[PDB]
């Protein structure tokens, strides 16, 4: 029922759960949906560490500014997005919840800033900002701003002033079990023949065998000096297979 | 990935692993050379010596 | 308020098995430095300690009467099961739980603050 | 319910942790990362200053009545910001995020039995509003050597550890153990000073001392063995032997003449010379035309 | 069992000072408890970890433990402090009460 | 200035001490000092015997563990 | 030469095919180094009646 | 190698890690000449005890 502004936009942490991002992606609600380092329709059968939904309202005209390598008032004073960003922007008109005929002054965003924020950095003083050289005492005056500005909002407002909801969904995939996982189905485990296998979004062929690895509680998996996985940890039964190409 | 932004990181893995293996076998050629000689004068010795 | 009510069966046979049940609220016995302990008093006698269990499992018996006792407890409904079996005429005595302070470290019981209303349990043919 | 009442050491081979979860064995792999330096100065406290946090934070103690209990991380730490609490109890371990109001000198109120072995809470004075996560697990817990690692990155607080027994009486133990991931913590504050929590008795203390160390941005050959732990590790930037090491992927170096790497001067001083006009463009004229 | 006594009974005037011993093998080593209880109702604890009082504990309750003795006294006893008086203490989690003291006003 | 830097040693087998030249480069741009025409070679005991060469510095100077 | 680049992926081999006979010329160019080493052999030892 | 591609660069010198060892085999491969020629003096020369 209600956003948090670009100022202060909020952090969801999703995790410990079965997504399903195809009632996202088929959905006609979206204008914006755009994905990076990952395809939409790949994204319903992949495994990650962990998902964060960073949510914000912001003008029709900034939402150009919600991508990697870009700048403005809100990449730079408000949220920044990494230039290596992996994940999906989603964004959809709401100028018939978030606008008021009054006007919604309920979300703001900064427009003064000392220096340009770094990525998933979020700034929420509301200190006054000295513009000059003479000091405000926390007060309001020449060269003494609050550094939020408020937005209109009004229902009868061009469509780059309208207010937008923006969700981006920032896809982390560490060493760890997955606390995530889209769609899935699971089948049963083979071993001692020359299989394709997929083991918690990882994919590939070859024989599986019960290791004699000692792993740490905190490991799935082993890397040979080519960088391939020799060895993994079967996510239900948590037994360690060795990886031996057929 | 998908198809068409696949098809460009591979083409990054293929040039760097066919320029990998090309260095290789240059030099194994190089190698091969010197070894040959070595034996050219090891047949010598036993005929010889 | 922490607050403690014991209940069961008040008169049973020689030889037969009897189970006391406590009832907690105010706290929980999942709860850490918690305990529940046990006691009897025999009518015109002294109290004398049966047995005590900490929320960590752990548990403490009377060695004269260890044989005689085991105490469980109901994670869900908070409550402490007390089993005493082979009574004879000579256990009569009025049962009462009470919470338990408890020292850290090296775990020991301390003193029993809140105790319940206790209950009057018969020994008899 | 407030109170109002360094030497250095050598950090010979301790500070070196699992730097992901990835399992190896049998195999010698250089990796980068924020390791605290071999034979390094550490701060040697006997004791509850506020210290600065850095890049990252090496920290040891060694007691036997386990007087140290916690730690607090933050900024300003008062009910302006943010700050994270970590504490140790009875039972289990609290990791608190919250604008905390912290006491002028924060400690937690306990007392003793007529058995020095056995303790029991009295009151609590380390400050919680505006609470924004909340964590319990099981307590972090011869004297004993508790080493662990403090790491702040991209919001996340990550907590190595290694728990051993040590028969010194004021030092770190000369040897090498590597360290294993405890706990990672999805946060999202900024850490620059942090403080250490003590268990006093009315107040003082018994016989407890910790070190303070900081890590740096380093680059390390680590030893796995056939059990895929680490059993040894080189700074490469120790000196010309660890770095002949480091070139030559092996702990062993056999008789010659090795390159290892280039010197170059480095600059000195930064100039700037620009022309000595000083009009500014008629931008101006063609903007507001 | 730990081994405790109780003397059987005291007896005082109202508005006198009323003292209660208890003795056992190591009461100066462990710590000593305090219960009062009246005819048909359950114990109180009066005084715990030697000399402490729960919140509600008239001031006249007071006590010590040294030399392997414990007691409690009552300072100023009232003719509503009749009651049969309990002490305890625990030998490294071994149990133990006294055979209680009927206390008269 | 800039250039190589090769460390000089007897093998692990033997010693951990090591002596570093500094190719092509003079001894007072480097901050047993001794300046030889292969660089600057720290570290090492310049003697005035001459023996069977051990490890090659250059320009005629060899180096060795005594 | 596929199998070094491309593993077992389609794809990655499809790509690969554009590249032309460069594979062929690096197998063949060890080829015949690895028959060289035989007759080195054969040179040295094989002097005998 | 470091110096000849990147200069004193520290954007360049990261991208050239994505390359592997290339810069190391180039290094070896010079060090190995430079020894041989040292070797090939020796032998023509110091032949006389
Ligand atoms: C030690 O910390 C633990 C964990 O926070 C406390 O345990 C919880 O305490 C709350 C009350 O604050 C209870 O409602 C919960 O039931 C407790 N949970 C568990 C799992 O015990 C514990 O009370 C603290 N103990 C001491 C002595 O400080
Ligand atoms: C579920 O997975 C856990 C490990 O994460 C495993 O211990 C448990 O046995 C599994 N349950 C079943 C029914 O397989
Ligand atoms: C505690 O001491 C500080 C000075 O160190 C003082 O400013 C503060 O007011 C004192 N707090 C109280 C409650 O006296
Ligand atoms: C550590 O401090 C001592 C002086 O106490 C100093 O001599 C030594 O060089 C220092 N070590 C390092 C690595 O800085
Ligand atoms: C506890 O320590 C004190 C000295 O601080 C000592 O007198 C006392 O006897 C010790 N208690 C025990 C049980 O050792
Ligand atoms: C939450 O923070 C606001 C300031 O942003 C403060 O006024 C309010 O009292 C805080 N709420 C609580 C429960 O501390
Ligand atoms: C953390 O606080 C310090 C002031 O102590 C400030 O200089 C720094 O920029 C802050 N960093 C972030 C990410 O807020
Ligand atoms: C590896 O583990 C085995 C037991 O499984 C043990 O005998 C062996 O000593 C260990 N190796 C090392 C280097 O610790
Ligand atoms: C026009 O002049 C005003 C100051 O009077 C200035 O703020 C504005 O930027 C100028 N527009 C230009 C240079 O395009
Ligand atoms: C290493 O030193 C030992 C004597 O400590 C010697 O026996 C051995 O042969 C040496 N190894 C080599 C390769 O010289
Ligand atoms: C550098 O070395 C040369 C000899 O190689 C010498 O002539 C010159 O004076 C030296 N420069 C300095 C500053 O010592
Ligand atoms: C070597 O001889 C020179 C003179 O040619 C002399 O100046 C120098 O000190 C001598 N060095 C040693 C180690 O004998």
């Amino acid at each position: 029922t209600r956003f948090a502004s670009v100022y202060a936009w909020n952090r969801k942490r999703i995790s410990n759960c079965v997504a399903d991002y195809s009632v996202l992606y088929n959905s006609a609600s979206f204008s914006t949906f755009k994905c990076y380092g990952v395809c939409p329709t790949k994204l319903n059968d992949l495994c990650f560490t962990n998902v964060y939904a960073d949510s914000f309202v912001i003008r029709g005209d900034e939402v150009r500014q919600i991508a990697p390598g870009q700048t403005g008032k809100i990449a730079d004073y408000n949220y920044k997005l990494p230039d290596d960003f992996t994940g999906c922007v989603i964004a959809w008109n709401s100028n018939n919840l978030d606008s008021k005929v009054g006007g919604n002054y309920n979300y703001r965003y900064r427009l003064f800033r000392k220096s340009n924020l770094k990525p998933f950095e979020r700034d929420i003083s509301t200190e006054i900002y000295q513009a000059g050289s003479t000091p405000c005492n926390g007060v309001q005056g020449f060269n003494c701003y609050f550094p939020l500005q408020s937005y209109g909002f009004q229902p009868t407002n061009g469509v780059g002033y309208q207010p937008y909801r923006v969700v981006v969904l920032s896809f982390e995939l560490l060493h760890a079990p997955a606390t995530v996982c889209g769609p899935k189905k699971s089948t049963n485990l083979v071993k001692n023949k020359c299989v394709n296998f997929n083991f918690n979004g990882l994919t590939g062929t070859g024989v599986l065998t019960e290791s004699n690895k000692k792993f740490l509680p905190f490991q799935q998996f082993g890397r040979d000096i080519a960088d391939t996985t020799d060895a993994v940890r079967d996510p239900q039964t948590l037994e360690i297979l060795d990886i031996t190409p057929c | 990935l998908c198809p068409p932004e696949a098809e460009v990181q591979i083409d990054r893995l293929i040039t760097g692993r066919l320029q990998s293996l090309q260095t290789y076998v240059t030099q194994q050629l190089i190698r091969a050379a010197e070894i040959r000689a070595s034996a050219n004068l090891a047949a010598t010795k036993m005929s010889e010596c | 308020q922490i607050t403690l009510k014991e209940s069961g069966p008040t008169l049973v046979k020689p030889t037969q098995t009897l189970t006391l049940t406590c009832k907690l609220s105010g706290f929980s016995v999942n709860t850490g430095g918690v305990g529940v302990g046990w006691i009897r008093q025999p009518p015109g006698k002294a109290l004398e300690w049966l047995a005590l269990i900490y929320w960590n499992d752990d548990k403490l018996y009377s060695p004269s009467l260890k044989s005689r006792l085991t105490v469980t407890k109901d994670t869900s409904k908070n409550q402490v099961v007390l089993t005493m079996t082979n009574m004879d005429p000579v256990d009569t005595a009025t049962y009462y739980c009470a919470h338990v302070l408890v020292w850290f470290g090296e775990v020991l019981p301390d003193a029993f603050d809140v105790w319940g209303q206790g209950t009057m349990v018969t020994v008899s043919s | 319910q407030c109170v109002n009442l360094p030497a250095y050491t050598n950090s010979f081979t301790r500070g070196v942790y699992y730097p992901d979860k990835v399992f190896r064995s049998s195999v010698l792999h250089s990796t980068q990362d924020l390791f605290l330096p071999f034979f390094s100065n550490v701060t040697w406290f006997h004791d509850n200053p506020v210290l600065p946090f850095n890049d990252g934070v090496y920290f040891a103690s060694i007691e036997k009545s386990n007087i140290i209990r916690g730690w607090i991380f933050g900024t300003t730490l008062d009910s302006k910001t943010q700050s994270l609490l970590i504490v140790n109890n009875a039972t289990n371990v609290v990791i608190k995020v919250c604008e905390f109001q912290f006491c002028n000198d924060p400690f937690l109120d306990v007392y003793y039995h007529k058995n020095n072995k056995s303790w029991m809470k009295s009151e609590f004075r380390v400050y919680a509003n505006n609470c924004t996560f909340e964590y319990v697990s099981q307590p972090f817990l011869f004297k004993n050597l508790r080493e662990f690692v403090f790491k702040n990155i991209d919001g996340y607080f990550k907590i190595y550890s290694k728990h051993t027994p040590i028969n010194l009486v004021r030092d770190l133990p000369q040897g090498f153990s590597a360290l294993e991931p405890l706990v990672d913590l999805p946060i999202g504050i900024n850490i620059t000073r942090f403080q250490t929590l003590l268990a006093l008795h009315r107040w003082t203390a018994g016989a407890a001392a910790y070190y303070v160390g900081y890590l740096q941005p380093r680059t390390f050959l680590l030893k796995y063995n056939e059990n895929g732990t680490i059993t040894d590790a080189v700074d490469c930037a120790l000196d010309p032997l660890s770095e002949t090491k480091c070139t030559l992927k092996s702990f062993t170096v056999e008789k010659g003449i090795y390159q290892t790497s280039n010197f170059r001067v480095q600059p000195t001083e930064s100039i700037v010379r620009f022309p000595n006009i000083t009009n500014l463009c008629p931008f101006g004229e063609v903007f507001n035309a | 069992s730990y081994e405790l006594t109780q003397p059987p009974s005291v007896s005082v005037s109202p508005g006198q000072t009323a003292s209660i011993t208890c003795s056992g093998d190591k009461l100066g080593e462990t710590y000593a408890s305090w219960y009062q209880q009246k005819p048909g109702q359950s114990p109180i604890l009066v005084i715990y970890q030697d000399n402490k009082r729960p919140s509600g504990i008239p001031e006249r309750f007071s006590g010590s433990n040294s030399e392997n003795t414990a007691t409690l006294t009552i300072s100023g006893t009232q003719t509503m402090d009749e009651a049969d008086y309990y002490c305890q203490a625990w030998d490294k989690t071994i149990a133990g009460f006294g055979g209680g003291t009927k206390l008269t006003v | 200035s800039f250039g190589g830097v090769s460390v000089i040693t007897p093998g692990t087998n033997t010693s951990n001490q090591v002596a570093v030249l500094y190719q092509g480069v003079n001894c007072t741009e480097v901050p047993n000092v001794f300046q030889t025409r292969a660089g600057c070679l720290i570290g090492a005991e310049h003697v005035n015997n001459s023996y069977e060469c051990d490890i090659p510095i250059g320009a005629g100077i060899c180096a060795s563990y005594q | 030469c596929t199998m070094y680049i491309c593993g077992d992926s389609t794809e990655c081999s499809n790509l690969l095919l554009q590249y032309g006979s460069f594979c062929t010329q690096l197998n063949r160019a060890l080829t015949g180094i690895a028959v060289e080493q035989d007759k080195n052999t054969q040179e040295v030892f094989a002097q005998v009646k």
